[PDB]
């Protein structure tokens, strides 16, 4: 299970750290701590039928 | 008197069907400077701190 908040990723650290998600097509401001956070998206699926 | 009359039919149908797709499609290349390159500040953090 996920249990509770343990570190604040919203800690800005006055930086105006912008990025562009080409995926929600928005821009957000990242953490200052954050080492990276991207939007690539992979899709993977099985079908299996019998 | 005697009559006999036998009839057999039988029909083994097997199918077999494989399809394999491998796209990769390239939209866009980039080269990065041979110099003075502008650090990842959270990267430029990390090296002070060595």
């Amino acid at each position: 299970q996920f249990r509770n908040r343990v570190i604040n990723t919203k800690s800005f650290g006055g930086q105006c750290r912008k990025v562009f998600s080409g995926d929600g097509k928005d821009f957000y401001r990242l953490s200052g701590n954050v080492l990276s956070y991207t939007f690539q998206v992979k899709i993977n699926n099985d079908f299996n039928y019998e | 008197n005697s009559a006999f009359k036998q009839a057999i039919q039988a029909s083994h149908k097997k199918d077999s069907s494989f399809i394999r797709i491998h796209k990769v499609m390239k939209v866009l290349n980039f080269t990065t400077k041979a110099k003075d390159l502008h650090l990842s500040d959270v990267f430029l953090k990390a090296l002070n701190h060595l």
